């Protein structure tokens, strides 16, 4: 998971920082700089981890790509609204235990901690009203309210 | 092209309907053809129906009795109660089984000449009804000379089925009297409908969308 | 809570009651989605307890219904009393605005019930059918025999093992022998209901005002004992209208069957649709959005106008003045102009769906509506002022064939004959449903006397408040879906369907196998246009239903014709078979 | 094991998983990648449950319940929130790239897919990407592909390469990409490839034979029946439409065949269909041909019967219990001949011994995966007895199973347990005159002549039990053989030994007999199956009768005038040139069959008998079950015309016009008391099935599903009047939807599944006591015979060695799954699975012959000169050519039989 300037004063153990909402993992920090856009960094992550999916359960194999393709569009400005909530649906449901091996629970981590802390760059990728259809002549839409 | 029926009710047959048809060649000289054509003209354009309903479809065929379609310009209005009176009976509704013998006697008890349209899918072949209380269409004992598709069939439809009966009519060949001469009654072999109507329905290409009014 | 949601009703006073004098082992209660408290209850104890609610403080006064079931095939009885074959009593309570379902559990070789005659006199037709259908004998019945299907009739058509189809027996073959078996088995026997062929002095005449009568209303025989042309006594003879409905009901699957709903009363249309999408949505648990409570609403009070244009229109005709018929059905083609534009049929729209309506409004249907509104009035007032102020017609109606609230309400009569009694019960505002309570309305009721003016006028007035509850669909008229969303909305809406994976697949498998509704019993009561019309659904689980109970009026009505009309002239029976309001499809199912 | 499943105690077996426990409690958990016979191996995610420790905790966690065991004292929700929400979450992923295919699928209305959208209640998709797309492969004649509709769920593999060990079949690529198919276009080379088209629960693998004519699975007539294709009795639904055989489900029998058939008997079906069937009666006069209708026909036929000095009858294996005994009352028990050759009936009548006198127990088909160690003497399993060879795959499984026990690993978890025995399995030892497909996980095939077979047979008998008779002159290398063979058998907790008649050889089922004789002395639960060629071959055998030649040679003598020949083509087991001259000379030949065979070419009457799909009987499997099989649908509901009848009603109205000159169509019922009343061998087959007046609550079993459709339409062509629905005064199924198909009603014969929700294969699920056990209230078919208390004495009659001799060339047969059984290479999508026509060298004689491989060569067996083209084969014994049997010209009975003037040519 991502973390702010705020956590810079935690000590390196697994217990610290687990309790701050990540994993120390590999313990080999990286920085982001104000330059980099969270979206596009969380765009390069996510199609990283669904295509290294190895294939064999369904919702890494087929969730992951969902959400590359859902932070594709908010990285071209093309995002629909819902998107961030499939996003959290996904980051949710991905997690431990819900998939065959730890692959995609360590892929929705950096996405679900991008969205708490820079919401604000997923909601200015969301510019279209959501459209799933085209109009089908002759037949009248079941408009939703 | 013409079917001739000799009627038998005391003969060695028990399944109704008591008659027996076969496919013969038209009978029709010069006098006896314009006086069967009169005939003929006289019957088409006065049919007296039988005031007899079974089911909705009745509903449909007494709304084009009534003033917004107005079947009397047809001259087929005058819905007679007494079957001795009515030439036309229509079968409107379903043939319920405890109705079917009932049915039978009222056809029975309608005179020289009569004709019989059944109305709607129940009355045609049993429609929806395909259960243990309902005959599987009315002419499985009663013979039908104009069967209406529908259920129901609107007023319309009630009215060109009676167009249909009426060049049926024009056409075929009865007896002019009782004592002397053929007693068959010849029945014009027609073209289907279906067949007619191919060329103009086949080529439709586009209809309006059911979206509007 | 939602309103589909299963209930035991054990919070109902009457379980209460019925706990402190019997005791709790006496009966055992079902959890349902019927609305009401269903109650098991053993044989031996049946007429103690229907003498029980008879004589309540807030007493069950009308004996709803009495039917019929075979349990055998039921895989799902959980917490339900051992039985191969069941009997279920449907009583309402006018004054607690309340009712109870009381069911009776039954052995295979034991088939026999305590009659239920003597606290309701309008249980002798149900329990002719039950017994007709079922083979269920009810003891001390005063005449036990076929209703519905005719003397020489084998088996008992609504048991499990009885096959529905008519192409599982041989064609009908009508034969010389079998023509004149039928119609010996046809032919009144007046020894067998009890009646002389006449006094000393002279002779009663046997007259069949029916099958083919012009004042009987479809396939419909009465056999008049006439003394000149008084009426000695009558026996309504019924069951030449046999669709076998319910049958079909467990022939079809749950969205296949709703064109046979159409057919159940058929100037009904849509008002016969709305208590079985309603009871297969309870049975779904469906909650359908505003828009779809309001299209039905206007269709059903469409159809309401349709029903009573035709019925005052007829009753006109039967008194003799024969003119407004042409007026009033030119008034039912404006009708049919709005319902052809939205539905796309005239008489049988069947266009209510599980979760909705099949198609959204069209483009220009307030037109129309608007067109009818400022049509209809005018006409209405011709007729009125042409016809029912004619004294002639006052003579021929008023005092005719009248009862009073204790006749109406121990033959089980509803509609227009019960609020002529006085007692003011209509479906719509006592049990509201489809949306009913957000219109203001009327509902009119009688000084006391049920007559045959008295009916009519009060159908006149129905009229009148349903085109009140038209004006208010058509100026008030939401914005939304037609459709609910839920994932049981049969058929799913079509454009997601025709391009949508899972939608298709859902579409795909509602159309063919069908909606697979989880096991349970739902009801839905509504006031059609004859009287009370309600749907009893029984669900195993599969996508067809098990039971498919329907209570329609115009039974209760005809059966109520001999009490009313004893001793009264042929003219009086021909105006009173005229103010009832009834059709022979609603009458025989 | 006590569970809790959304606040509801339960009893369950506490070594199931938590899936399969709640399933055969009849909870509803939507599954994919598991399987009752496959295990569990967690892929599709789909069967998330919630689970809590304790009664008093509200969190819980998801899991999935094909992977979690069913211990005591578990709390499981189904209906939980979260796991409703993840169970439609994941049929919504698996719906991105879904295409929109249900109209123009052949799974629609039986797919897994679709019945698993419907239940997690997803129909909104709010996905709005492209989704994913595939090319697809040519799989062969049999199974259609198309990948775009692959969930990966994985079982195809699972199936064809851990359980069939099919080894053309696999996954490739990655991450959503993952393909499932072959390496390259081609035939799947599995026996067992159909029931990947049960086995997807999509569109994937598809029946292509049943695509070529498709309908829904709401239209079709089903009725249960019994594969006529070999000995082994499999259980199938055919189904019908429009008075076609359109297809061949499997049947779930939990105690022979559970949950797969073979291609043969999955594919080989077309036959019925074929246009130049017998539809009518049809007598010859001279060299016109006259149909008759039923009457006319038994009255002539009985008047030259009666005119007739002896009339004797020639039945069949293909044919009936019921026809071939009416055959026998109709010409007398003396008079009745079976129709297969006398070394044939010798073979088979010793293998019926062995079975019901050799005190050995014969296992059923499902029993045999018990086993653990499995000898296979001369018998190609695979190719004649097919489902065997996939059972016995199972059996030599065993080992790794046993192994992961040990370990106290679950036997659910299949793939730990596949970790576990890696290359580890049970020993199988195969013998046949060349190399079989059992090779790959055989522990050692012997290639050699039968002789030579029977002699490693008794040797290992010799080597078990010293009474057993020796066997002098075995090399040191073949005796090092059989004593690892008599080691791997005498160690065996549960032996079985595996025989038939399609070796050709008497002696190789005496070793077989021997060698199971010596185990059982030993005390081992030693088994003994017997493979039979033809469906009732069992059941002639029990029956009795003379041998083909005996009726031959009385035709030939001319004591007997007149012929009935049922169901036979008589070339299969007697030279075409003797049967054809012995027809000429009779004066009368009737012919009672439903294809269109050669002898009919002769016949003064052809009578238009039934097939399976328009007949019911009963068959005797190859392990001694009375089985009956049900009439799917009536040949003259469409066509008026069709006079085709079961082949007991017409030999039991020829009996009745013969004795009383009246026709008597009789009842099924009937023919099956009078069997067991005249045969009390047969008095089993009352028992197989319940008679007519079976019923349900009053009502009988459905042919059809309650939604078939077109009833007032199907037969308007013809006319508008809509018939009766023809009526079954034989058994208690009706020939329409207005009967009893409740999973929970009380009966063994299920003629399809389904269930609400459930309406793929998977609704066999509800037909079950658990989930891949037997059905609730009993499998159908019931065993003729019991073990004999007492066994039979060692077969002292060991042949000495094959010697190759100059000029005479030993035929082996060689059998093949698509070819050597008559009806069905009488199908037409057969034929192009069916292997072109060969002749099998060995090197060394072929180098002999101056020939080299594909030349044709040509040999002469009873005037019959015909031309073949050479295959070598290395591993086949010299002195012996190999032929296929039961192909065009190659009979059956040539098995072990000589060749002269084999010359290139
Ligand atoms: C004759 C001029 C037009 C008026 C049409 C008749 C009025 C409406 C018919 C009413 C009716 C119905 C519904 C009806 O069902 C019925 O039974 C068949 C009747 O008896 C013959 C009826 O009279
Ligand atoms: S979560 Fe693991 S097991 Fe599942 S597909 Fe992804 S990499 Fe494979
Ligand atoms: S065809 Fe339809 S409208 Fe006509 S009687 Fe039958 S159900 Fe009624
Ligand atoms: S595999 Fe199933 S869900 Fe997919 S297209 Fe075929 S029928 Fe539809
Ligand atoms: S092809 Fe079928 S069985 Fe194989 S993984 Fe795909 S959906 Fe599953
Ligand atoms: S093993 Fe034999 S009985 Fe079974 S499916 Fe194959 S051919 Fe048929
Ligand atoms: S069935 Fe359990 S994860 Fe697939
Ligand atoms: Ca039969």
């Amino acid at each position: 998971d991502f973390l702010t300037e705020a956590h810079l004063d935690l000590p390196m153990e697994f217990e610290s920082i687990g309790k701050a909402g990540s994993r120390l993992g590999t313990a080999l920090a990286m920085a982001v700089d104000h330059e980099i856009n969270m979206v596009s960094l969380v765009r390069n992550l996510e199609e990283f981890f669904a295509r290294e999916s190895c294939g064999w359960c369904t919702p890494c194999r087929d969730g992951l790509p969902w959400s590359v393709k859902i932070l594709r569009a908010l990285e071209r400005g093309e995002g629909q609204p819902g998107d961030i909530e499939t996003l959290e649906q996904l980051c949710r449901f991905l997690g431990p235990g819900k998939t065959f091996c730890a692959h995609a629970p360590g892929a929705v981590e950096p996405l679900q901690s991008a969205i708490k802390y820079f919401r604000e760059e997923f909601e200015a990728g969301i510019k279209q009203p959501f459209s799933n259809t085209h109009l089908i002549n002759g037949i009248q839409p079941n408009l939703l309210k | 092209d013409y079917t001739l029926t000799r009627i038998d009710p005391n003969g060695e047959n028990d399944r109704y309907p008591l008659q027996k048809q076969e496919i013969v060649t038209d009978p029709l000289n010069v006098f006896m053809g314009k006086l069967n054509d009169m005939v003929n003209w006289g019957r088409k354009n006065s049919i007296w129906p039988y005031n007899f309903g079974l089911s909705c479809c009745y509903v449909e065929m007494v709304t084009s009795f009534t003033a917004v379609h107005d079947v009397a310009r047809f001259g087929a209005e005058v819905l007679r109660a007494s079957p001795r009176q009515a030439d036309l009976m229509v079968v409107a509704g379903t043939c319920f089984t405890k109705m079917a013998p009932v049915i039978q006697r009222l056809y029975d008890q309608m005179l020289e000449p009569k004709w019989v349209i059944s109305m709607g899918a129940c009355a045609n072949s049993g429609g929806m009804y395909d259960i243990y209380s309902v005959v599987q269409g009315v002419d499985k004992f009663i013979p039908v000379d104009v069967y209406i598709p529908g259920c129901p069939p609107r007023p319309e439809a009630y009215m060109q089925a009676l167009m249909l009966l009426q060049e049926s009519i024009g056409k075929e060949r009865r007896p002019l009297s009782w004592v002397v001469g053929d007693q068959g009654v010849y029945r014009a072999n027609m073209q289907s409908e279906r067949e007619r109507k191919r060329g103009e329905r086949i080529a439709v290409t586009n209809l309006r969308t059911p979206d509007e009014i | 809570e939602p309103a589909w949601q299963t209930r035991d009703h054990l919070d109902d006073p009457v379980i209460g009651e019925l706990r402190n004098r019997f005791g709790p082992d006496a009966f055992t209660v079902q959890a349902t989605r019927t609305g009401v408290p269903v109650v098991w209850i053993k044989r031996e104890q049946l007429l103690e307890v229907g003498d029980f609610l008879k004589k309540l403080p807030k007493p069950y006064v009308m004996l709803f219904d009495l039917h019929g079931m075979d349990e055998r095939l039921r895989t799902h009885r959980e917490g339900l009393p051992a039985a191969d074959f069941s009997v279920f009593y449907h009583l309402i309570s006018i004054d607690r605005n309340r009712d109870i379902m009381l069911k009776v559990a039954l052995a295979e070789n034991d088939l026999h019930v305590p009659t239920f005659t003597k606290l309701f006199p309008n249980a002798n037709w149900y329990e002719r059918e039950t017994w007709d259908l079922f083979g269920i004998t009810f003891d001390g019945h005063p005449n036990l025999r076929r209703i519905m299907m005719p003397q020489t009739w084998k088996g008992h058509p609504l048991r499990k093992d009885y096959p529905a189809r008519a192409t599982e027996f041989s064609p009908f073959e009508l034969t010389k022998a079998k023509q004149d078996l039928e119609m010996e088995a046809l032919t009144f026997k007046p020894e067998e209901w009890g009646m002389k062929r006449g006094t000393e002095n002279e002779d009663f005449m046997f007259l069949n005002l029916g099958p083919n009568h012009p004042s009987a209303h479809g396939a419909f025989r009465i056999v008049l004992q006439l003394d000149g042309e008084e009426i000695v006594d009558c026996v309504p003879d019924i069951g030449y209208h046999h669709r076998g409905a319910e049958k079909m009901g467990e022939r079809q699957s749950w969205h296949s069957y709703i064109p046979y709903t159409d057919r159940i009363e058929y100037l009904g249309g849509c008002v016969n649709e709305m208590p079985y999408v309603l009871a297969v949505e309870k049975l779904a648990g469906i909650t359908v959005p505003d828009r779809v409570n309001v299209i039905r609403v206007m269709l059903s009070e469409l159809f309401r106008i349709n029903s009573h244009l035709l019925y005052i229109s007829t009753f006109i005709q039967d008194v003799g003045a024969m003119t407004p018929v042409f007026f009033a059905f030119t008034d039912r083609q404006k009708i049919y102009d709005l319902v052809e534009a939205i539905t796309g049929f005239r008489m049988h729209p069947a266009w209510f769906r599980i979760g909705g309506v099949a198609h959204d409004l069209p483009r220009g249907w307030d037109r129309l509506l608007r067109e009818f509104l400022d049509w209809m009035p005018k006409r209405l007032a011709s007729y009125e002022k042409a016809a029912l102020q004619n004294t002639i017609l006052k003579g021929r109606s008023q005092g005719v064939a009248a009862y009073g609230a204790k006749e109406a309400l121990e033959w089980g009569t509803t509609g227009a004959g019960l609020r002529a009694t006085g007692i003011d019960f209509d479906v719509r505002k006592a049990r509201p449903y489809s949306g009913y309570e957000n219109f203001d309305f009327e509902i009119p009721v009688g000084g006391g006397v049920s007559d045959c003016y008295t009916r009519v006028m009060l159908k006149v007035e129905e009229l009148r408040q349903s085109l009140r509850i038209l004006e208010q669909c058509l100026n008030n008229m939401p914005e939304g879906p037609f459709k609910a969303d839920h994932p049981l909305t049969t058929p799913p809406p079509k454009e997601r369907t025709l391009q949508h994976i899972e939608t298709l697949i859902t579409h795909f498998l509602q159309v063919s196998w069908g909606p697979v509704m989880p096991a349970n019993e739902s009801f839905q009561m509504i006031e059609a246009t004859k009287g009370i019309n309600s749907y009893y659904l029984t669900s195993d689980g599969s996508t067809m239903s098990y039971r498919t109970r329907v209570r329609t009026p115009s039974f209760a009505h005809l059966q109520q014709i001999p009490a009313a009309i004893r001793g009264s002239l042929v003219s009086d029976l021909i105006v009173y078979l005229g103010s009832i309001d009834f059709v022979m499809s609603d009458v025989d199912r | 094991a006590t569970i809790h499943v959304d606040g509801k105690e339960y009893e369950v077996n506490g070594a199931d998983n938590l899936l399969e426990a709640c399933l055969s409690l009849g909870l509803d958990i939507p599954y994919f990648c598991w399987h009752p016979a496959l295990g569990s191996v967690g892929a599709c995610r789909q069967c998330a449950v919630k689970q809590y420790q304790n009664a008093e905790d509200t969190r819980g966690r998801l899991v999935m319940s094909c992977m979690t065991p069913a211990s005591d004292g578990t709390f499981i929700s189904i209906d939980d929130e979260e796991a409703k929400q993840f169970r439609e979450s994941v049929v919504e992923w698996l719906m991105t790239n879904h295409p929109h295919d249900c109209p123009v699928c052949e799974e629609g209305g039986n797919c897994h897919l679709q019945d698993m959208t419907v239940m997690t209640g997803h129909s909104f998709r709010r996905y709005r990407f492209t989704k994913r797309t595939h090319r697809n492969q040519d799989l062969g004649p049999f199974i259609s592909h198309e990948m775009n509709r692959c969930i990966a769920c994985y079982r195809c593999v699972r199936y064809y390469k851990d359980y069939a060990d099919g080894t053309d079949l696999g996954v490739y690529g990655a991450h959503d990409n993952v393909y499932f198919g072959r390496p390259e276009d081609g035939t799947l080379e599995s026996e067992f490839s159909g029931n990947l088209v049960e086995i997807c629960p999509t569109g994937v693998f598809t029946d292509k034979t049943h695509s070529e004519r498709y309908n829904r699975k709401w239209d079709m007539q089903f009725a249960p029946s019994i594969c006529q294709q070999c000995s082994i009795g499999c259980n199938i639904s055919p189904g019908e439409r429009y008075g076609e055989l359109r297809r061949i489900e499997n049947r779930y029998n939990g105690t022979v065949n559970h949950y797969f058939l073979c291609d043969r008997g999955r594919f080989g079906y077309g036959y019925v269909n074929l246009k130049d069937r017998p539809r009518q009666p049809v007598q010859r006069r001279g060299d016109d041909f006259i149909t008759l209708n039923a009457e006319q026909a038994m009255q002539g036929a009985a008047d030259i019967l009666r005119q007739s000095k002896k009339v004797i009858g020639i039945g069949s294996p293909r044919a009936s219990v019921e026809s071939n005994f009416a055959l026998r009352e109709l010409v007398g028990e003396e008079n009745f001949y079976t129709g297969i050759a006398h070394g044939e009936q010798e073979r088979l009548q010793l293998a019926l011994k062995v079975l019901r006198e050799g005190g050995i127990y014969t296992p059923a088909l499902r029993e045999i995966e018990s086993y653990d160690a499995v000898l296979v003497l001369g018998e190609d399993v695979t190719q004649t007895g097919a489902r065997v060879a996939l059972a016995v795959r199972q059996a030599v499984k065993g080992k790794a199973r046993e192994m992961a026990a040990a370990q106290k690993v679950a036997d659910w978890q299949i793939a730990a347990i596949l970790n576990i025995g890696q290359r580890a399995k049970h020993p199988l030892f195969v013998t046949n005159v060349d190399d079989t497909r059992l090779d790959d996980i055989a522990a050692w095939t012997y290639r050699a002549p039968v002789e030579d077979q029977a002699r490693l047979g008794f040797a290992i008998a010799h080597a078990l039990d010293n009474s057993a008779p020796a066997v002098d002159g075995i090399e040191p290398e073949l005796q090092s053989k059989i004593d690892v063979i008599v080691q791997a058998l005498a160690g065996a907790k549960k032996p079985l030994i595996i025989s038939g008649t399609n070796a050709g050889s008497l002696e190789v089922i005496q070793a077989a007999a021997n060698v199971a004789k010596a185990l059982k002395g030993r005390g081992a639960d030693v088994g003994i199956t017997m493979i039979a060629r033809s469906v009732n071959s069992m059941g002639l055998g029990i029956m009795g009768g003379g041998s083909l030649e005996e009726a031959l040679t009385e035709l030939e003598t001319g004591r007997a005038d007149a012929v009935v020949v049922l169901e036979n083509d008589l070339h299969r087991h007697a030279s075409a040139i003797r049967v054809n001259a012995a027809l000429a000379k009779a004066p009368l030949v009737m012919v009672v069959d439903h294809q269109r065979t050669a002898i009919m070419e002769n016949a003064h009457l052809v009578l238009s008998a039934a097939s399976f799909a328009e007949s019911d009987g009963t068959v005797i499997n190859n392990e001694g079950r009375a089985q009956r099989f049900f009439q799917v649908y009536d040949p003259a509901y469409y066509d008026s015309k069709t006079v085709m009848l079961e082949s007991w009603r017409w030999l039991h109205s020829l009996h009745s016009t013969l004795l009383s000159r009246e026709v008597d169509w009789t009842q099924l019922d009937h023919v099956i008391d009078a069997v067991v009343a005249k045969i009390p061998e047969l008095a089993g087959i009352k028992d197989a099935a319940p008679d007519a007046t079976f019923r349900i609550r009053g009502q009988k079993l459905a042919r059809e599903p309650h939604r078939y459709s077109g009833r007032t339409a199907m037969r308007a062509n013809i006319s508008v009047h809509e018939p009766r629905q023809p009526q079954d005064i034989d058994t208690m199924f009706t020939f329409s939807m207005e009967g009893n198909n409740q999973p929970t009603a009380h009966r063994s014969q299920v003629p399809f599944a389904w269930a609400p929700g459930w309406n793929s294969p998977q609704a066999w699920n509800k037909f079950q006591d658990e989930v891949g056990g037997k059905l609730r209230f009993g499998d159908p078919g019931v065993r003729l015979f019991e073990t004999s208390e007492n066994g039979l004495d060692y077969f002292t009659s060991v042949p000495a060695r094959f010697q190759p001799q100059d000029g005479k060339w030993r035929i082996a047969p060689y059998y093949h799954l698509f070819g050597s059984d008559e009806l069905s290479q009488r199908a037409p999508v057969f034929q192009s699975r069916m292997p072109q026509p060969y002749i099998k060298l060995n090197p060394a004689d072929a180098a002999k012959l101056g020939v080299n491989a594909g030349t044709r060569v040509s040999f002469s067996y009873d005037g019959n000169t015909v031309t073949l083209p050479v295959e070598i084969a290395e591993g086949l014994t010299a002195g012996q050519v190999g032929l296929p049997m039961g192909m065009s010209g190659i009979a059956p009975v040539l098995a072990g039989a000589h060749l002269e003037d084999l010359k290139e040519a």
